[PDB]
């Protein structure tokens, strides 16, 4: 029987309902738990599921260079292979071998908006349809009835206003009409009204580190200075602080982490832009197995009859948790708070003058 | 006030001027939702058939689409295979140059690298559009049981550690190169240059008053 | 030292390193940019 | 005498005078007023703080008793205020339209998609037709 | 050739069952489309 390492980790392995009352491999589901099964009939094996006591992925410790987790079980001759979302890195490949990648992943964007109302009308005409406006206030204020000069002003005007407000209403029907799903790293770059950064140690802050791409060096330039702090200790810290910043957080994590949250109640996340780069999951087997080659053939069948894909649209998507005909309070409360404060300030201005 | 002659003429001007914004407003909306409806992904390209679309004849794009289960893919699959004439290229180079010569009528499904690369290249009429639809990888290659397979994949870990291989890629791709969601300034700009201008023809009117 | 995917069938006859770069397929359209003063002319006619 | 299709495989063993009626393959889909349809553009959360608003504003031109600055931006912002919402409204009403009219009318708008499914017969002429046909739209 | 099916010819030559199906139709070549969008009644 092999001894395959694996982790508790949704929806790669997790425990089925009524697991007290099963016994062995029928206590576990997802999808390592149906790849481990795939594995095992095409390599023509017998096995064991057992979870990593320390519940780890496998990292040297800094003090006595032991490993801990899955790599650990493999190195120090407790487990025959590891059957879970390992991701393929130098470190590692150093001291057991992998199959290629069961799954490909990348960095990705995760983000949770009054910014839906100066979309519509961009910044730029907001701008320059209020240098017109004091623009005809000082003309108006030169001429100072049939006043034929300023009156084809208060005209041309409102020619003027009227074609903006239709442009406004025939584009705000546009969106609201197709509807078609921060969109970009390049949109996060360009700007910092928006914090975003990432676990505060491990691959995603390294490759931002190193990268010589320009968007991303850019980013790693603008991360590390960031203050307050916008790096985290943990995911769970990393998509809390996406839900509860007010639109002013958004984190940088692992493609298939970030899909997985966003199939997930409640349903307020979702991954933007493609991935950042490319990285593999794989199987890892000690050096010296006799199950490395059997192992390796055995995921590259699986991914080319369709397989892996299958597996991953099941336990992302079927078991997932997330035409239009509703309009939203949101957009229209902007312009409420906009309102009041005007209020507010003629409220102030009316003290003032007596 | 009340001279019922003119008074009537006032209303019905008024009425008229009513339905002339109206539809100009109307009219407006629609040049912005068909501008929307024109290809930005797969599913767009899926649900219609006045741009045709094909991919390599022979190759991995071509046999993702003849093997893929996902709905869209599998749309766009049933779609391509019976296309007439076809849609399928014999080089990624014809599909470039069909995308380029079809006057808006071709989209061609190929790698994302050629994709963006092309689009940095005049003429500049080319467009990359929707997220990747799959994900491979190229890599360095050695015959089976080389001395030089372990520390030409080191090299590779290390190049991208470094953050090399990205400023490779941005350095053929961008800085050699030769080329978001809502409304453009171009067009309402035009009627700010008429507004200014109606301003001026006041400002002259009134300095011939006084 | 070219742009060649990593697949399982050249993988079972040759060894491949770690991916250099990753791609993915994508679309390419005949087209970003269109002023044109003329599409405000459009809606109304002339 | 009842409504048997004439076909070669039953002309080929019996009889069949001239057809009595005709008939074809067609599609069948499955009144709508509801003064509902008038509170759903405009969210009745909306209404409602769009009518507090409406009294804070006559309660704050109320404290100020021509060219009265104070009051005066007062009647300006609201002004501006009332134009985005009549505004979304009327962008709002127009895509509940404008997808009205997008939901099936004929054979091609059902070869088209998947959020309605279609079929036939299990077994007869009708899923012998599409099975067949060498019509694009028929065999998609 | 299109030659109608009728009673007055199948009295005196056979006539194959239909090989084209056709009936009576209307063919037309607009300013209601204007007082479509708001009803009349409205």
């Amino acid at each position: 029987t092999i001894v395959v390492t694996t982790i508790l980790e949704s929806p790669y392995v997790m425990y089925k309902k009524n697991h007290e009352q099963l016994e062995g491999n029928e206590r576990y589901e997802g999808y390592c738990v149906d790849l481990a099964y795939e594995i095992a009939k095409h390599v023509g094996i017998k096995y064991k599921l057992s979870i990593v006591g320390d519940g780890k992925y496998g990292a040297r410790d800094p003090e006595t260079k032991i490993w801990n987790g899955m790599v650990g079980e493999l190195v120090y001759g407790r487990a025959d292979i590891a059957v879970a979302p390992l991701t393929i890195t130098l470190v590692r490949e150093e001291v057991i071998d992998f199959s290629k990648p069961f799954m490909s992943l990348g960095i990705s964007i995760m983000i949770k908006g009054v910014f839906s109302f100066l979309d519509p009308l961009a910044y730029e005409i907001w701008m320059c349809i209020v240098f017109a406006y004091i623009g005809v206030s000082v003309v108006l204020f030169l001429v100072s009835p049939r006043s034929l000069s300023g009156r084809i002003v208060g005209g041309v005007w409102w020619f003027f206003t009227l074609i903006i407000i239709s442009s406004y209403t025939a584009n705000l029907a546009a969106f609201l009409t197709v509807e078609r799903m921060i969109e970009s790293a390049e949109d996060l770059a360009k700007q910092t009204e928006i914090a975003y950064g990432t676990l505060d140690s491990g691959s995603t802050k390294e490759f931002f580190r190193r990268s010589k791409i320009a968007v991303y060096e850019k980013m790693w330039s603008y991360m590390k200075s960031a203050e307050p702090s916008v790096f985290t200790k943990t995911t769970a810290d990393g998509v809390a602080r996406v839900r509860k910043s007010k639109g002013k957080f958004a984190f940088l994590l692992e493609s298939t982490m970030n899909e997985y949250i966003e199939q997930r109640k409640p349903c307020d996340t979702m991954k933007v832009g493609g991935n950042l780069d490319s990285k593999g999951y794989g199987v890892a087997t000690p050096k010296g197995s006799a199950l490395g080659t059997p192992v390796n053939l055995a995921v590259l069948k699986l991914s080319e009859q369709g397989i892996l894909d299958k597996l991953k649209n099941k336990w992302w998507y079927d078991k997932g948790e997330c035409k239009t005909s509703a309009l939203s309070l949101s957009n229209v409360a902007g312009v409420f708070y906009i309102l009041v404060g005007g209020l507010g300030l003629a409220m102030m201005v009316a003290l003032i003058e007596f | 006030p009340r001279s019922l002659s003119g008074r009537i003429v006032g209303g019905v001007w008024w009425f008229f001027t009513l339905i002339i914004i109206s539809s100009y407003t109307a009219n407006l909306a629609a040049f912005l939702t068909v501008e929307r409806m024109p290809i930005e992904s797969a599913e767009d390209l899926s649900k219609q058939t006045e741009i045709a679309y094909g991919t390599l004849d022979s190759g991995s794009t071509k046999e993702f689409f003849r093997r893929s289960k996902i709905a869209v893919f599998d749309k766009m699959w049933t779609y391509m295979r019976s296309a007439e004439p076809s849609v399928f290229v014999r080089t990624t180079a014809e599909g470039v140059a069909r995308v380029r010569k079809s006057k808006g009528k071709y989209a061609y499904l190929l790698e994302s690298t050629m994709n963006e690369y092309i689009e940095q290249r005049k003429p500049c009429d080319t467009m990359k559009v929707g997220g990747n639809l799959d994900s491979k990888g190229y890599g360095i290659a050695t015959p089976k049981g080389s001395s030089l397979g372990t520390p030409v994949n080191l090299a590779v870990l290390k190049l991208s550690e470094q953050g090399v291989l990205d400023k490779l890629k941005n350095k053929w791709w961008y800085d050699k190169g030769e080329c978001t969601s809502a409304l453009s300034l171009s067009n309402v700009a035009g009627v700010f240059y008429i507004l200014v201008g109606g301003l001026g023809l006041a400002m002259l009117v009134a300095l011939i008053e006084f | 030292i070219a742009p060649l995917t990593i697949t399982l069938v050249r993988e079972e006859v040759i060894d491949f390193s770690k991916p250099f770069m990753s791609l993915g397929i994508s679309i390419m359209i005949k087209k970003k940019s269109k002023p044109g003063v003329f599409s405000f002319l459009d809606p109304l006619a002339y | 005498i009842a409504p048997l299709t004439i076909t070669l495989v039953r002309e080929e063993v019996i009889d069949f005078s001239k057809p009595f009626m005709s008939l074809g393959i067609s599609i069948m889909i499955k009144s709508k007023p509801g003064v509902f349809s008038f509170l759903d553009p405009l969210a009745y959360e909306i209404w409602m703080c769009i009518v507090f608003a409406y009294i804070g504003v006559s309660v704050v031109l109320f404290l100020v008793s021509p060219r009265s600055l104070s009051g005066r931006i007062v009647g300006g912002v609201w002004w501006f205020f009332t134009l985005i919402i009549i505004s979304s409204y009327t962008a709002n009403l127009a895509a509940f339209l404008t997808v009205e009219r997008m939901p099936i009318e004929s054979a091609e708008d059902l070869s088209k998609q998947t959020e309605i499914a279609y079929g036939t017969l299990d077994s007869g002429s009708t899923k012998e037709f599409f099975r067949r046909s060498k019509i694009a739209v028929f065999d998609k």
